Protein backbone atom coordinates (compact mmCIF):
# COMPACT_ATOMS: atom_id res chain seq x y z
CA UNK A 1 0.00 0.00 0.00
CA UNK A 2 0.94 3.70 0.39
CA UNK A 3 0.94 5.05 3.99
CA UNK A 4 -0.40 8.39 5.62
CA UNK A 5 1.56 9.33 2.92
CA UNK A 6 4.21 6.91 1.65
CA UNK A 7 7.53 6.19 3.16
CA UNK A 8 9.93 9.09 3.55
CA UNK A 9 9.30 10.58 0.21
CA UNK A 10 6.08 9.93 0.23
CA UNK A 11 6.98 7.94 -2.11
CA UNK A 12 5.92 7.06 -5.61
CA UNK A 13 4.30 10.40 -6.35
CA UNK A 14 6.72 10.92 -9.20
CA UNK A 15 4.00 8.79 -10.78
CA UNK A 16 0.72 9.98 -9.29
CA UNK A 17 1.93 13.57 -9.18
CA UNK A 18 3.95 13.51 -12.39
CA UNK A 19 1.14 12.24 -14.63
CA UNK A 20 -1.05 14.60 -12.76
CA UNK A 21 -0.22 18.02 -12.16
CA UNK A 22 -2.55 18.37 -14.29
CA UNK A 23 -1.79 20.73 -15.96
CA UNK A 24 -3.40 23.29 -13.74
CA UNK A 25 -3.10 26.20 -15.88
CA UNK A 26 -5.11 26.69 -13.55
CA UNK A 27 -7.06 28.98 -15.87
CA UNK A 28 -8.20 31.72 -13.45
CA UNK A 29 -9.69 33.17 -16.67
CA UNK A 30 -12.58 32.79 -19.02
CA UNK A 31 -15.52 34.41 -17.19
CA UNK A 32 -18.33 36.94 -17.98
CA UNK A 33 -18.29 40.11 -20.16
CA UNK A 34 -19.66 43.64 -19.60
CA UNK A 35 -19.24 43.74 -23.24
CA UNK A 36 -18.76 47.40 -24.40
CA UNK A 37 -21.09 49.92 -26.12
CA UNK A 38 -20.85 52.30 -29.12
CA UNK A 39 -21.95 55.98 -29.30
CA UNK A 40 -24.61 57.92 -31.33
CA UNK A 41 -24.82 60.13 -33.62
CA UNK A 42 -23.81 63.17 -35.80
CA UNK A 43 -26.39 65.58 -37.14
CA UNK A 44 -26.99 69.16 -37.06
CA UNK A 45 -29.63 69.77 -39.73
CA UNK A 46 -31.19 71.94 -42.09
CA UNK A 47 -33.79 72.67 -44.61
CA UNK A 48 -34.05 72.61 -48.34
CA UNK A 49 -36.22 70.50 -49.66
CA UNK A 50 -38.07 69.53 -47.69
CA UNK A 51 -39.32 73.16 -47.04
CA UNK A 52 -40.67 73.94 -50.55
CA UNK A 53 -42.13 70.40 -51.15
CA UNK A 54 -44.33 70.61 -47.93
CA UNK B 1 42.72 -9.77 46.49
CA UNK B 2 45.60 -11.08 44.44
CA UNK B 3 44.71 -14.42 42.82
CA UNK B 4 42.13 -12.48 40.79
CA UNK B 5 44.79 -9.82 40.17
CA UNK B 6 47.19 -12.27 38.54
CA UNK B 7 44.30 -13.74 36.61
CA UNK B 8 44.16 -10.05 35.61
CA UNK B 9 47.88 -9.96 34.74
CA UNK B 10 47.65 -13.19 32.66
CA UNK B 11 44.37 -12.90 30.70
CA UNK B 12 42.62 -9.50 30.34
CA UNK B 13 44.94 -8.29 27.62
CA UNK B 14 42.81 -10.79 25.71
CA UNK B 15 39.55 -9.75 27.39
CA UNK B 16 40.09 -5.99 27.03
CA UNK B 17 41.08 -6.42 23.38
CA UNK B 18 37.98 -8.55 22.86
CA UNK B 19 35.69 -5.98 24.45
CA UNK B 20 37.16 -3.26 22.24
CA UNK B 21 36.50 -5.52 19.25
CA UNK B 22 32.85 -6.23 20.08
CA UNK B 23 32.34 -2.50 20.60
CA UNK B 24 33.89 -1.58 17.24
CA UNK B 25 31.79 -4.27 15.59
CA UNK B 26 28.65 -2.75 17.11
CA UNK B 27 29.62 0.76 15.98
CA UNK B 28 30.25 -0.48 12.42
CA UNK B 29 26.85 -2.17 12.42
CA UNK B 30 25.39 1.18 13.52
CA UNK B 31 27.12 3.29 10.87
CA UNK B 32 26.24 0.82 8.11
CA UNK B 33 22.60 1.05 9.15
CA UNK B 34 23.02 4.84 9.24
CA UNK B 35 24.18 4.76 5.62
CA UNK B 36 21.37 2.40 4.52
CA UNK B 37 18.66 4.71 5.90
CA UNK B 38 19.75 7.79 3.84
CA UNK B 39 19.53 5.52 0.79
CA UNK B 40 15.85 4.81 1.42
CA UNK B 41 15.15 8.46 2.27
CA UNK B 42 16.95 9.43 -0.94
CA UNK B 43 14.93 7.11 -3.18
CA UNK B 44 11.90 8.64 -1.48
CA UNK B 45 12.91 12.21 -2.35
CA UNK B 46 13.55 10.95 -5.87
CA UNK B 47 9.98 9.65 -6.10
CA UNK B 48 8.63 12.98 -4.82
CA UNK B 49 10.71 15.14 -7.17
CA UNK B 50 9.86 13.10 -10.28
CA UNK B 51 6.19 13.41 -9.35
CA UNK B 52 6.73 17.18 -9.38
Amino acid sequence: CEEPPAPAPPPAKPKAAAAVPVKAAPTETGAQAAPSYSYVYNPVGKRDPFRSPI
Amino acid sequence: MDKYLDQFVKAPPAIKFGGLAFVVGALTAANFFMVIQPTEEEIGWAVAERRK
